[PDB]
């Protein structure tokens, strides 16, 4: 099961799955230094510190602390990352590759400005929030939930993670950065103007191609 | 607006036709061959061609299943119609099949499905639609997934069809055209009119019944033999009106565990209560709710009383119709008949001779029969079959056409080419073979039908013919003058006369003339429950006649029980009164509103008990006499309906040598005369075949048999071996009884 | 190959030969019949279990069972493609000891199937509601 089902996951998402599961395993046993991944913002303001521009963006010391929190955010991702790929994203992976970088650089710059340490939840809920607005207008009702009306998901989910824990900064920034990107990528071109001045380079398409309907060959006209 | 109309189903398929009345097109600036735009719910558009219809009304438009499915509408809705004859020829069309229809087919689908479909049709197609093609052995549906120019295009003789690619996955908003509908039932024209009338209103417009404040139906009970198509009426009605058919079964409720069978019923009505207007089908009701005396345990007394408390809990809320199916309406618990529960009852009998033909043309629609199959012949010689049996006969005969062609497909591949499938054909040689090893399941069951005997099938006795006509037609066809006066039309007639004179033929003939059902109860059948078995049988037979009104019940050889009483002991004389008492008890209960006619035949009129003959019951005495001369030749003509052309037969000469015989004996004479003629022709061909042993194929002229040349001397020689069946003592006994009754 | 013995049927195995592999036995040849016998390996079915040549007195009835069951069990895919309904229950009836569970054991062993017998007395008497 572990073999084929993991391969059944799309390579882009399966790579995200591998990154999110392998790191906590090393942390719980503790081979590498747990303190080696902290992302000191003040050190960045003084020195470039090319050691950790990316390393602390996937590390999380899950365990006796916020153990339950890591499980759930990974859980909605697993239950909903697959869904959103199937939603208007199968034929455009290069576009779906792009905005993943856009939120990641947006949260870290706001993250480097302030003094938080673990930007784990923001990168999960940002894309999850982007899913909701770009995939609105369905009713969902799970077994232990209520019969809340459609298009309420981004707001009802927003309160849930906020009240469990804290750190008001990360929840607020992740939603608004999705909000502005939702307005910029989707709403801005036909609102006033300012079209897609973020076009993905051909190098991205060269690495991973898009999908086009293969016509094939037409038999004949008949008669 | 002169655009919105009501829709209804068609007959002549033709996935791109609609039937409209002539004045409607005349006033809507429409002309022949004009393509039109049809628009309905969900902003869906279908393009069709219009043509005139003979019997189409103004506000009703006739269209088949496929056009309705594209528009996402149902029966009796409203559509938008507008002429747009400005379509531009398409260039390249990309048509692909649906995934769950081409399992293991492959081959070239273009040249055996699409090629004969678009050829010389100029079909106008629109993007996103679905059409169904009757294949060689299957029915494969396609989906126009791309067109150029988009989306309106008419298929032209110069168009490039790109029919390659993986099949499209089935989406969720379709209704799966390959499912049951109102056109998938035959032989149930009247019953499907009743079910559709009582159900279409509570299920299509639930809101109206709340404002009107009247009581909707809450239970329908269909009964009949197994295999006659009951759970197909419940599946057809739910699929067309739009509902949430939720089947619960008989056996799997009774065998879950201990006390949790009940929690299966309690949570079965829950989905139907929160899932829109629903319909619940409880199959095999007699398995879970039998009579109180056959429930020997306790946990079978818990299920029944759990079914009753759930039915009485259906007071308005959502509209939920619960229908049940049972084999015999006597085996159901009597508590499931009170009002608020199963009250409306429908009967699905076995099909008749014109019904068995319609089941044939439904199941064989997919196959490709050869040009020698006479479906009329197979229909009329399969009495005793139910709907489900004729669906196996048409399958066994299909298997021969591949069993005898197995070499062509020797091990093939995992997928079978479509070219060979369209090359197959089924002949009478297969159908006669599948008929041999078939076991019909109806057999011993009382058949209710309109017999085909005509007046001309009996000769003479026209005075009796007028007499019976007076007592049947006039009381029901012209009742107004009977309404005046306290006239009581006769409820019965008794026939008495010499045996074998044509009593049963008269009762059959009158039923055919009035076009009413006929039910016959024989003598030996009447003594079947006379001993041991209770008199419950004699009850349902009258209820059987009651439901099929109008009908002509027939009691044959009524004096059978009296003869058994007459004997050395006749200990059953009181027992012989049992059946008579029950017959008497259930003969005075008939109402004048329902039209039921009782006819009893007898041959010992002096032995019938005086209790039966009484005013208010069967009381008209009719004496059937032996046919006389000119009438006695008409009996002989009743066997000339065969082909006994005996040269210059001179039937008038044959008339004068046939003096003083009975009725049924004369037909035996023709059969006896014909029997030796068949035998004599055997020696002629036996002589011919053994003479051909000398000459090898020396036949310049093609002739194998003397071609039935029936002779008169051969007929005459048989008549010499004939004796009179008329007994002088017997006819004298009746005539003096006739005079005694006369005077 | 199977050799018919005095009271049994002993089946041997040509495990080694020379010159390999086609070597017809000749009136001047060497046979080495000594050694520990080979374990009965898997895959192949034994040559001693039931077959169509192990029934007699039922040449007609075994013709009806064979034509009705040979097609669904040998070509499972063809019935899917043509889409006709196959047989789904056969009821053999007769006196006990006439060879009924031997007609249903020869059909499985010849067409190729997974004969899975369930018994009457053993199902009926397991335990209360666990049966
Ligand atoms: N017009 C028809 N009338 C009766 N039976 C039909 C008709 N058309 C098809 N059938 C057959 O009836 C079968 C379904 O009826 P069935 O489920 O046996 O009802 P029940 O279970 O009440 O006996 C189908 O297999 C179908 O082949
Ligand atoms: N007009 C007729 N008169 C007399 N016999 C007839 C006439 N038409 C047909 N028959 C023959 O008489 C027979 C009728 O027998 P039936 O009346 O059923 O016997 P029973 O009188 O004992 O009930 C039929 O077999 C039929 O061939
Ligand atoms: N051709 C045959 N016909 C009937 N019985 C046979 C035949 N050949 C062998 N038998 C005997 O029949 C036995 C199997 O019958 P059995 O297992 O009793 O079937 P069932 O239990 O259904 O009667 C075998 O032990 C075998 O000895």
């Amino acid at each position: 099961d572990i073999g084929d089902w993991f391969r059944s996951i799309p390579a882009i998402t399966r790579y995200w799955f591998a990154a999110t599961v392998a790191v906590p395993l090393v942390g719980k046993l503790g081979l590498i230094s747990p303190a080696y991944l902290f992302l000191w913002p003040e050190a960045f303001l003084y020195r470039f510190q090319i050691w950790r521009p990316i390393t602390a963006t996937f590390y999380f010391p899950v365990g006796p602390g916020t153990g339950f929190l890591y499980l759930v955010n990974l859980y909605f991702l697993y239950q909903y990352s697959t869904r959103l790929e199937t939603g208007a994203f199968d034929g455009r992976p290069a576009d779906y590759l792009f905005m993943l970088l856009f939120n990641w650089i947006c949260i870290v710059i706001t993250g480097l400005a302030m003094d938080m340490q673990l930007l784990m939840i923001p990168l999960i809920m940002s894309v999850l929030y982007v899913w909701a607005q770009l995939n609105r207008d369905m009713i969902v009702s799970f077994w232990f939930g209520t019969r809340f009306k459609a298009c309420y998901l981004p707001w009802v989910i927003l309160g849930f993670n906020y009240i469990i824990g804290g750190s008001v900064i990360n929840e607020l920034i992740g939603n608004l950065v999705g909000h502005l990107y939702f307005f910029l990528m989707f709403r801005y071109p036909m609102d006033l103007g300012g079209r897609n001045f973020l076009s993905t380079p051909q190098f991205l398409y060269r690495w991973l191609p898009s999908r086009r309907h293969n016509w094939g060959q037409g038999f004949r006209l008949g008669d | 607006r002169p655009n919105r109309l009501i829709v209804d189903e068609a007959i002549n398929e033709d996935n791109s036709v609609v039937s409209l009345s002539q004045p409607k097109m005349d006033e809507l600036q429409l002309f022949r061959g004009d393509t039109v735009l049809l628009k309905g719910k969900k902003r869906r558009e279908a393009v069709c061609i219009v043509l005139s219809d003979d019997t189409c009304s103004d506000e009703k438009i006739r269209m088949n299943r496929v056009v309705r499915n594209n528009l996402r509408v149902r029966l009796g809705d409203v559509i938008s119609i507008q002429p747009c004859p400005d379509v531009k020829y398409g260039k390249r069309i990309h048509v692909l099949p649906i995934d769950d229809t081409v399992e293991g087919i492959t081959g070239n689908l273009f040249e055996v499905y699409l090629k004969p479909y678009f050829l010389e049709a100029y079909r106008p197609i629109r993007k996103g639609d679905i059409f169904l093609v009757r294949g060689g052995m299957r029915a494969v549906e396609f989906k126009v997934v791309e067109t150029d120019p988009s989306p309106y295009c008419i298929v032209a003789p110069d168009t490039v069809i790109h029919c390659e690619g993986e099949p499209i996955k089935r989406e969720d908003e379709e209704e799966s055209l390959n499912e049951v509908g109102y056109d998938d039932i035959g032989g149930c024209r009247k019953q499907l009119a009743q079910i559709k009338e009582m159900v279409e209103l509570p299920l299509r417009h639930p809101a109206l019944f709340k404002a009107i404040g009247v009581k909707p139906p809450r239970g329908i009970l269909l009964y009949g033999p197994p295999g006659t198509g009951k759970t197909l009426i419940a599946r057809a009605v739910a699929n067309e009106t739009g509902a949430f058919f939720f089947l619960i079964n008989g056996p799997e409720i009774m065998s879950k565990l201990a006390g949790e069978s009940e929690s299966n019923l309690r949570k079965a009505f829950e989905e139907a209560e929160k899932n829109a207007p629903a319909i619940i089908f409880i199959d095999e009701l007699d398995a879970i709710a039998p009579k109180r005396e056959k429930t020997h345990g306790e946990v079978e007394r818990r299920i029944v009383s759990q079914l009753l408390t759930l039915m009485d809990g259906l007071k308005q809320r959502a509209h939920v119709i619960v229908m049940a199916a049972t084999n015999r309406p006597n085996s159901i618990d009597p508590a499931l008949r009170r009002f608020g529960r199963f009250d409306r009852e429908v009967d699905i009998g076995i099909p008749d001779a014109t019904g068995r033909l319609e089941i044939l043309q439904i199941h064989t629609k997919n196959m490709k029969l050869a040009d020698d199959v006479d479906l009329e012949q197979v229909a009329n010689e399969t009495h005793g079959h139910v709907g489900a049996d004729l669906a196996a006969l048409c399958s066994e005969a299909a298997l021969q056409a591949i069993r005898k062609k197995m070499d062509l497909i020797d091990l093939e591949d995992e997928t079978i080419d479509a070219e060979v499938m369209n090359s197959l054909a089924v002949t009478m040689d297969d159908f006669r073979w599948a008929l041999s090893q078939s076991n019909p399941s109806a057999l011993r069951e009382t058949v209710v039908e309109v017999p085909q005997v005509t007046w001309e099938d009996i000769g003479g006795l026209e005075d009796v013919k007028r007499e019976l006509q007076e007592l049947v037609q006039y009381p029901v066809e012209h009742p107004d003058k009977f309404l005046k006066f306290g006239m009581t039309p006769s409820k019965g007639v008794l026939f008495y006369g010499p045996p074998g004179c044509g009593k049963t033929l008269l009762a059959k003939a009158i039923a055919n003339e009035c076009q009413a059902n006929f039910i016959s109860i024989k003598g030996p059948e009447l003594l079947t429950m006379w001993f041991g078995e209770s008199e419950a049988n004699v009850r349902e037979i009258f209820d059987k006649a009651r439901q099929a009104a109008p009908c002509v019940l027939f009691f044959d050889e009524l004096d059978s029980i009296a003869k058994a009483r007459g004997g050395n002991i006749g200990d059953g004389g009181g027992a012989a009164d049992r059946v008579i008492n029950q017959i008497l008890t259930e003969m005075d209960g008939m109402s004048t509103k329902k039209n039921v006619f009782i006819i009893g035949a007898t041959n010992r009129p002096d032995i019938i008990d005086p209790a039966i003959l009484r005013p208010g019951r069967l009381d008209q005495l009719i004496y059937i006499p032996l046919p006389d001369e000119k009438s006695r030749v008409a009996i002989l003509k009743a066997n000339l309906r065969k082909s006994p052309v005996a040269k210059d037969v001179d039937l008038e000469f044959l008339a004068k040598m046939t003096n003083g015989f009975s009725g049924a004996d004369l037909t035996e004479i023709c059969q006896r005369a014909c029997k030796l003629a068949i035998r004599e022709s055997i020696e002629s061909e036996i002589r011919r075949e053994r003479e051909r042993q000398t000459n090898p194929s020396a036949m310049e002229v093609e002739e194998d048999d003397p071609v039935p040349e029936i002779r008169r001397d051969h007929f005459e020689e048989a008549m010499r071996f004939a004796r009179r069946s008329v007994s002088d003592n017997d006819i004298r006994k009746y005539e003096m009884f006739a005079q005694t009754l006369q005077q």
